[PDB]
């Protein structure tokens, strides 16, 4: 696989959805609202916290750092040292795709799990292209 | 929220400046209307722009940059540029007249009427910063509103802020090449009264950048708009580890720890490695471990001069992009075995290292090619020295015949500071060859 | 019911000590929202060493977080387990310290660690046993080695009786990366003599050959290197948790490995290190690992011990074994090559086994060594700090701070005592 | 769940712990597992509402509407 060309062919575009992650189910559990980046040049994801005037939160901009996201892990992962080591191709079976950000679906990502209500004018064109897919309604 | 005054004086910082403000909105996302798209996302984290741009609450991003030039024509072009809806439309000070290639019609005649303008838009702009970190100024020493005029702003600035760095860049004049007449003369005066204020004066050559565009980058017949985007890459590379995130970052409080030994050895000079066109940066590997020696070569200098007839003092690797940090660790240690990079006794480690996770960018109808990697030394060098030989010995022909003075006496200036200017830099030329005494 | 105070200072003591809470957590079964999923019912008879737990089951950490430039503990809560801390206990200002020692201990270090020992006295009070206090310095500059010894020379004037558990990456025979490294190290090991009762040295050379030889990587970044920090600083205290044959605390291994009051300069080490090619190839047991353990290229610190002797050595054990395989491999090995340690005193090992195997494996160990090699690692600052001296270089933004010149000399006398304590017991 | 306690004097940790009071410490550590998985009275000082419009019958007969 040429990284290359996949940076090249890809660089600067990055599918944006608006996710909240509900914890209300949790004793101090607050709705939240979170921005997901997917970058297609390394396949990618970022999570983004959105602020709002006076929520009490010190104001980071960062849930997650920018990094490939593993999907579903080998059953012998359970063992591998995330102490010493970074997860490698070896111990991930399936990685997070474009096609597993879909508006209107819960998306576990480190057991969190975000609800995607809705995706950018750019998100919307790049699935109606790539995937085929009908417009992609927001959930409100 | 660490800050950054940008002061663009004289003619050729105010012309760099129109294509350096090009690059941070185009590293982020906003556009030349100033507003940010509404649809594209390029990226940005929440504060990567708090740097040198100030966000206010109407959706515009405002910048912070003064450009004062005292002869009108150069700054009303960039107020009816495609650059009018970004700036503030007091930033642009304009004055009524020349300043003629003269130092003292600059900084003491007409330099005394335009001044408190200046200063009160700085002094404005620092109550709201509440990170400020220090001054980035861009002038050239061979005229007259960037050499008697920087040492104006310079001898209050200090003044009034006190122990803050101040970084200026400056074109120095080239040995052959050569456009003014007096040029050697009011070099020589802006150097005697801003090395005193100075932290870290940063030194550009036009005849070397003449050269090394004509081959790596295999332009000919080229410009001063070509020019301009290789003096905007480094200062963008200088200012990376105040926006972005990396293993080692090295901000601005620490370039006069690393760079500076004693207090008027500061003069460094900087490169920038992966510089090839479009047609051959895709036909060979460009890695770390190359980048780093291409860095090293006598062909590949800014600035006009032999690196090879004097010993570096400390240098300062300001990676970038895609770089894990065994790969530099490795190629520091290729150079230290070389037995023609000559470090100095009184050094063993002279290297500094940062590396960061964003790539280099390019300019849309640019002359660079997209690389993921990129080098930005910055070397203290004694080798700078003979390269103000040359600019005594041009001084010591036209004042053996009191040429081309009277035009400066006139204008509110004593002959008195001639002497002792060429004092001066007989004493700061006497200082590199003491500290190269082992 | 006997915990540890964490202590995050410099940016290389933030970014490997807050890998360690991720190496911790992943021992007991705290997940990154900072609740309890775990299998094993061991973990939690004795949680309350490390953490604090919380009204909810949020089980929180014991750590205290100061640094003056902000940008990093904006990068270590914006980690995998960063998400777990008290917000209380980050403290900071804005402007950073520039490599320079006397912006650390002297000038801006007298601002902000008055609000430092405070967020510690919040956490001594609600730990039942307090018996010990864990700072990870960061030598190499003045961001984490001049005002580690700010807080740990005002500690230890209010607790004068606890141990000091300092784990601080060492200069390098390398290129180093900084300039002033020879100026800001003979600062700060004038006053670690006398405050601490170990200082676990790390140095980066040897983390890049112990993951070149040994493990084989290709491309080891810094997130690897501090996987094999945190393994032997998470391996020292498994006696005080994990149930074991011979446990041994904190103050077990302190009479054991200090003979003199100023010879306290540890070597760690990490038993059961492997290929991802050879694993299967291999059978591991007790007289493997004794092997794995005692030679010279399996210690993280980069000199070599075969130009010295051992003082004393402890090799805590994990897992499931047997204790005449353990006694007798380390009689052989006083035994096969006696003339690596020292006479005068005729047992020199120490023995712990505990009955838990970290994660991944059947079995596993940790060295530490007390060798007189370390005059080696402390004879190359001693000579590279005088030729950065006698012409006064890079010196006026210690002078032009808060310092004077008085004590660089009253440093650097106090580094070659040092190496002549080691040298003169050889 | 029987046998779902600790005895007393167990150095170590049970959660759910440090927030229950009043009882001894295996009655305790059971409750720290399973956590883990007509007319009112005369002369009374409180307040009847209602009582500016009662007249000329008995505190038990006009307070019974309260509680019913």
């Amino acid at each position: 696989f040429d990284q290359l060309k996949q940076f090249l062919t890809f660089d600067k575009q990055v599918l944006r959805f608006y996710a909240i992650w509900d914890d209300t189910d949790s004793l101090f559990g607050e709705c939240r609202h979170y921005i997901i980046h997917y970058y297609l040049m390394d396949d990618t994801v970022e999570i983004r916290e959105v602020h709002e005037r006076n929520n009490g939160r010190d104001p980071f901009p960062l849930l997650m750092n920018r990094q490939r996201m593993p999907k579903v892990l080998v059953e012998n992962a359970k063992n591998f040292p995330k102490c010493v080591l970074e997860i490698s191709d070896q111990e991930v079976l399936e990685w997070y795709t474009a096609k597993d950000f879909i508006v209107g679906k819960p998306l576990t990502i480190l057991g969190r799990t975000f609800f995607i209500y809705d995706c950018d004018p750019f998100t919307r064109q790049f699935y109606k292209d790539k995937f085929g897919m009908p417009d992609l309604p927001p959930v409100d | 929220m660490r800050e950054c005054i940008s002061i663009h004086v004289g003619q050729a910082g105010v012309q760099i400046g129109n294509a350096c403000w090009e690059l941070y909105c185009l590293e982020h996302g906003i556009q030349p209307d100033g507003q940010m798209p509404s649809d594209k996302t390029i990226g940005g984290g929440d504060d990567s722009f708090n740097t040198f741009f100030s966000e206010t609450g109407a959706g515009k991003h405002v910048p912070r940059a003064v450009f004062v030039d005292l002869e009108p024509t150069v700054i009303d072009e960039v107020r009816t540029g495609t650059y009018r809806q970004l700036f503030h439309p007091e930033q642009l000070i304009t004055g009524k007249e020349d300043a003629a290639n003269n130092y003292a019609r600059g900084h003491y005649t007409i330099g005394k009427e335009i001044i408190d303008l200046v200063l009160d838009r700085i002094r404005k702009l620092a109550d709201q910063c509440t990170g400020l970190q220090g001054f980035l100024v861009f002038h050239s020493f061979g005229g007259g509103t960037g050499s008697g005029f920087t040492s104006l702003l310079m001898e209050r600035l200090s003044v009034d802020y006190g122990k803050k760095s101040k970084l200026e860049f400056s074109i120095y004049p080239a040995p052959q090449v050569s456009t003014a007449v007096v040029e050697p003369y009011n070099s020589i005066l802006t150097t005697h009264t801003t090395l005193e204020h100075s932290d870290c004066a940063f030194m550009v050559d036009n005849e070397a950048i003449y050269d090394i565009c004509r081959r790596n980058l295999d332009i000919e017949r080229p410009t001063y708009t070509n020019l301009n985007r290789l003096i905007g890459q480094i200062v963008s590379s200088i200012t990376a580890s105040l926006r972005f995130d990396g293993a080692l970052n090295v901000d601005l409080t620490e370039f006069q720890t690393n760079l500076v030994p004693y207090p008027r050895i500061h003069f460094p000079l900087a490169t920038y490695a992966p510089v090839i066109s479009a047609e051959k940066a895709y036909h060979e590997q460009l890695s770390v471990a190359e980048i780093t020696n291409a860095c090293f070569e006598p062909a590949n200098q800014m600035v006009k001069c032999d690196p090879r007839h004097g010993k570096y003092m400390a240098c300062c690797l300001l990676y970038r992009g895609d770089v894990v940090p065994k790969d530099v660790n490795a190629a520091i240690a290729t150079i230290k075995t070389k037995r023609t990079i000559q470090f100095v006794d009184w050094c063993p480690t002279g290297f500094k290292v940062g590396i960061n996770y964003q790539p280099p960018t390019v300019v849309p109808g640019g002359d660079l090619a997209k690389v993921q990697r990129a080098v930005c030394m910055l070397s203290n060098t004694t080798a700078i020295a003979e390269a103000w030989a040359r600019l005594d010995h041009k001084f010591d022909l036209m004042y053996a015949k009191r040429a081309f003075v009277h035009w400066y006496v006139g204008e509110g200036m004593e002959e008195g500071e001639f002497s002792e200017a060429r004092e001066d830099m007989a004493a700061l030329e006497k200082d590199y060859e003491e500290v190269g005494v082992d | 019911m006997r915990e540890i105070v964490h202590l995050q200072a410099g940016q290389c003591g933030n970014q490997i000590g807050a890998k360690f809470w991720e190496v911790i957590s992943d021992e007991h079964g705290i997940d990154p929202t900072g609740t309890y999923h775990g299998d094993s019912d061991l973990q939690l008879e004795r949680i309350n060493v490390y953490y604090n737990e919380a009204t909810g089951g949020k089980y929180v950490p014991r750590a205290v977080l100061v640094d003056l430039e902000p940008g990093t503990m904006d990068s270590v809560r914006s980690g995998p387990f960063g998400q777990i801390f008290r917000p209380d206990n980050f403290v900071f200002g804005q402007s950073g310290a520039g490599n320079n020692w006397a912006k650390g201990h002297y000038t801006e270090g007298a601002e902000l660690v008055d609000s430092v020992l405070d967020v510690v006295r919040k956490e001594a009070e609600s730990c039942d046993c307090l018996q010990g206090f864990q700072l990870t310095h960061s030598l190499g500059g003045g961001t984490g080695s001049g005002m580690g010894t700010l807080l740990i020379s005002k500690i230890r004037e209010e607790y004068p009786d606890r141990i000091m558990n300092t784990f601080s990456v060492v200069p390098s025979p390398k290129v180093s990366d900084t300039v002033v490294e020879p100026y800001n190290a003979t600062l700060s090991v004038h006053q670690l003599v006398e405050n601490t009762d170990e200082t676990y040295c790390i140095d980066n050379e040897a983390l890049y050959d112990i993951c070149f030889r040994t493990l084989k990587l290709t491309t080891p970044t810094y997130g690897d290197l501090n996987h094999l920090v945190s393994a032997t600083m998470s391996g020292v205290t498994t006696c005080l948790r994990f149930p074991g044959q011979l446990n041994a605390d904190l103050r077990k291994l302190a009479v054991n490995m200090v003979p003199f009051p100023r010879l306290h300069f540890f070597m760690p080490g990490f038993a059961p290190l492997t290929s991802r090619g050879s694993q299967q190839y291999r059978a591991l047991t007790v007289p493997e690992l004794t092997q794995q353990m005692f030679d010279a290229k399996n210690m993280m610190a980069a000199c070599d011990p075969r130009h010295g002797r051992y003082l004393t050595v402890a090799a805590v054990f994990r897992g499931r074994m047997s204790m005449k395989e353990v006694d007798e491999q380390m009689l052989n090995v006083q035994n096969k090559n006696s003339s690596y340690f020292v006479e005068w005193i005729p047992n020199n090992v120490k023995t712990a086994v505990c009955d838990i195997p970290p994660r991944g494996l059947k079995m596993s160990a940790t060295f530490i060594g007390n060798s007189t090699a370390i005059q080696e690692l402390f004879k190359r600052i001693s000579e590279q700090f005088t030729a950065m001296f006698r012409r006064k270089a890079f010196l006026h933004w210690y002078t032009g701070e808060g310092m004077d010149e008085m004590e660089f000399t009253e440093a650097e006398s106090n580094m070659n005592d040092l190496v002549s304590e080691y040298q003169q017991y050889q | 769940d029987p046998h779902k306690f600790f005895m007393s004097g167990f150095t170590g940790y049970v959660p759910r712990a440090r927030f229950l009071f009043g009882s001894s410490f295996p009655v305790l550590t059971n409750q720290a597992l399973q956590e883990f998985g007509l007319g009112l009275l005369p002369h009374y000082g409180g307040y009847v509402p209602g009582y500016k419009f009662q007249f000329g019958g008995t505190f038990g007969h006009l307070t019974h509407d309260a509680l019913g």
